[PDB]
């Protein structure tokens, strides 16, 4: 999917997304109170949006991929 | 539908899916079901080449109105079918699909 | 879909063993359950190859035969002993049903004449209670004998979802055109019918690819579930279709048909089939029910290359009620000649309902 | 990133010695701890060769083996002695830590039955105290006996960040497929189980290059940190995955899986692997949680050329809660059959919590 622009420009957003989240958990050792929770709910509104956004994209080669993510039909409930 | 043994199992597996409306239907899910049928029935003992072309297509309601097989063919053999036999087989496949679910309904009632 | 076969009593095991011997040869499967080198659907009956069989003294004759690599006389005693081993024999079936991909039915091969009569009636009640969505087709065989004959008839009229083969018509055909005068010689004739009865479930055909397809076509009402067989060659399709309607071939010792199924296992011409049915309608060789629209069905098939024109007829004839009166009448003669003995008259009561059900089926107002 | 092993008690020291036997023979390392002439990255389990083992009567048997160059019964009796020699053994761990480049985890091999039960309980607490940054995986073994087992659970439920091996189920595999009626024989399967459990760590691959790379997929929440194992070879990928999920092969004595891992040590063609999952998912042969999105993990490897396709499966099944009940059920019988006796009572509470967490996990609304 390196040449397929739409998927490569959507998963890319998922890539740097985890950098922010993983840093958020590592940049402290206490509960998410000092505007961390305020920053936490920011990404889920975009991530889960980016999550189901990808879901419509796959609905030739994606059959081998979407099968693994959909083994428990969880995205079917999304 | 000249096989009969394979279409029997294929109508038992698509039952839980096609009852839902077409909006929640996505092609990438049904292929795993079709591949399961070709493995269970007697159609497994078959030439691997012709099995490479047999797939699904989604006509564009309910799941029993947009499902149909395609069997695309390209290359030299495509000069015998010429995009019109494939526009006629699908015109036939609907009448053989309806007259096949109208029977498995009537053997379920019985 | 799959089908697990059950064999009960001495009659079941033999005609079952001859059934598997005929089928293992039809396919390219050597007696030691190994495929020989030398397109036919063999997953319904064989498990990847091993037959899906559940056998129930005669067993030793099977274990000593070259096919070893392939696996009282009172009805009350037969019913009692099944109650004691209920969990034992139901443990080999459960795994046989579960281990199966998607179970479809339970073919039963038994004779109503001693333990297979009782133990057969017992499993028939437990099967329906355990699974209500599983078809139970029984290849019963007709022969204190009058008692046990009708007792199972009580169970076969409410439990079994669907083929009679009476030894009297087997003896007559044996002496007529086979010159036997022997159990091992009549079994060659019944197994030829069984392997031909399911000739539309071993080969991928246009229609009748499921066991519920053969059943729901003939049986119009769940009470009228007794069928008879016809098998001529012991040439055009008109010759076969005419010879099957001769009562000299029907294996049964006003009256009319309800639905007929013809099985042609040859290489016959596929366009002349409609021509034969047309001449059948003109000469009027068969009469049907007056109430509901009934037709005759004919299906072609392909013989195995490893293993000529044949033909089989499956029909639901109202004349089958005559056989029941013979069993019914003999009982009353024994009831005047000798804990509560109330199970018999209940069976006697329910079988009389079927007989009246048949005689009312041949009237122009069978409905209600 | 190196991982050191710890062996306690009779069972632990016996299987670990054999665990190395299978491991050193898997590589070209002669019993005298030197490479034989005769690719395989050996940094995780060997130092330059010497294994990173820490062992604690039986040592005489090991020192008398050709491998001389390769280096109470109550829970209270075990825990008491461990505190006394605390600083003695922790010298060994410390000197082995800094001698390692980057220590990652602490494999522990012991039986919960007697000195290993208490000493392991003492270790896990102290190990978490000094080292809070180290994973702790344990190869615990299941069988006054019940009291020792329940006390270990209280420690294993909160300390060990990550397998179960029950002898009763293992012994049943012996009489069926090995016909032993012996510890030295049932242990052989453990070595095959243990060695295959960590195959992807020693052979260089794309992923699964660390213990964290394996377990992190299975355990979703720090409360559900228990696994069970499966091993088929006792030949396509579909042949393997089918034979794994059969209940006759797993090493255990509604309910559904949480995550599944598959270890393939053969040379199978990797183009069909995604096909087997398709057919397997369609067969819907195994059930899963409805709350959390997860899948089935499959990973390839290569068999040791110095030694045909094998396969092992790692499972986190909620049915393991049943085993705990038996221990708790027995203990409650003991509490009514006979310095404060409150530590056992607190553990009794905390083990009951885990049973609820599994039971609650099979619900559509386990979360919150």
């Amino acid at each position: 999917f390196i040449l397929l622009k739409p998927v490569f420009h959507c998963l890319n957003e998922i890539l740097d997304l985890c950098h922010s989240f993983c840093s958020l958990v590592s940049q402290n050792l206490g509960p998410l109170d000092e505007r961390g929770a305020a920053q936490l709910s920011i990404l889920v509104k975009g991530f889960s949006r980016q999550s189901s956004l990808l879901f419509k994209i796959l609905s030739n080669s994606d059959l081998a991929q979407l099968l693994l993510r959909l083994d428990y039909n969880k995205y079917y409930t999304q | 539908l000249g096989q009969g043994d394979f279409i029997r199992h294929l109508m038992d597996l698509l039952k839980p899916e096609l009852v839902r409306p077409a909006t929640t239907l996505y092609q990438h899910n049904l292929t795993g079901i079709l591949e399961t049928a070709v493995r269970a029935t007697n159609a497994q003992f078959d030439s691997p080449e012709i099995l490479r072309r047999l797939d699904v297509r989604l006509l564009e309601d309910t799941g029993w109105d947009v499902f149909s097989l395609d069997y695309h063919v390209d290359g030299p053999i495509a000069t015998v079918f010429t995009r019109e036999c494939m526009s006629h087989y699908l015109r036939v496949f609907n009448f053989l699909w309806r007259a096949k679910r109208m029977e498995y309904i009537l053997t379920d009632i019985r | 879909r799959e089908i697990i076969t059950l064999q009960l009593g001495q009659c079941g095991n033999q005609i079952g063993f001859e059934f598997w011997k005929q089928l293992c040869a039809e396919h390219g499967i050597s007696p030691e359950g190994i495929v020989e080198e030398f397109t036919d659907r063999k997953d319904v009956f064989f498990y990847q190859y091993i037959p899906r069989a559940v056998l129930l003294r005669v067993i030793h004759s099977i274990l000593n035969s070259p096919y070893a690599k392939l696996y009282g006389n009172n009805w009350a005693s037969g019913f009692s002993q099944g109650e004691k081993i209920h969990e034992d024999i139901f443990d080999i079936i459960d795994r046989e049903a579960d281990g199966s991909d998607s179970l479809e039915g339970f073919v039963l091969c038994h004779s109503i004449a001693g333990t297979g009569s009782g133990l057969g009636s017992y499993l028939l009640e437990r099967l329906n209670d355990r699974y209500p969505k599983k078809l139970v087709q029984t290849y019963s065989v007709f022969p204190v004998q009058p008692y046990n004959s009708l007792l199972t008839l009580k169970r076969l009229t409410q439990n079994a979802d669907c083929v009679v083969l009476d030894n009297t018509a087997l003896n007559r055909i044996a002496t007529d055109r086979l010159h036997i005068q022997s159990f091992s010689q009549i079994n060659q004739l019944v197994s030829t019918i069984m392997s031909a009865s399911t000739t539309t479930l071993r080969y991928p055909g246009y229609m009748n690819n499921d066991l519920i397809g053969l059943i729901a076509s003939l049986i119009p009402t769940p009470r009228l579930h007794f069928l008879m067989t016809g098998y001529t060659p012991l040439t055009t399709v008109l010759d076969v279709m005419r010879r099957l309607l001769q009562p000299k071939n029907v294996m049964v010792s006003n009256h009319c048909y309800i639905a007929i199924l013809n099985i042609i296992q040859g290489e016959v011409d596929p366009t002349q089939v409609h021509k034969s049915l047309q001449r059948i309608r003109e000469r009027k060789l068969a009469n049907f029910i007056p109430w509901g629209p009934a037709s005759i069905q004919v299906a072609l098939s392909r013989k195995s290359p490893y293993l000529r024109v044949s033909g089989l007829m499956m029909a639901n004839h109202t004349s089958i009620s005559s056989l029941f009166e013979r069993t019914c009448r003999q009982y009353d003669k024994l009831r005047k000649r000798e804990d509560n003995f109330d199970e018999m008259d209940t069976s006697r009561e329910i079988v009389q309902q079927l007989i009246d059900e048949y005689h009312a089926a041949t009237r122009p107002d069978y409905i209600s």
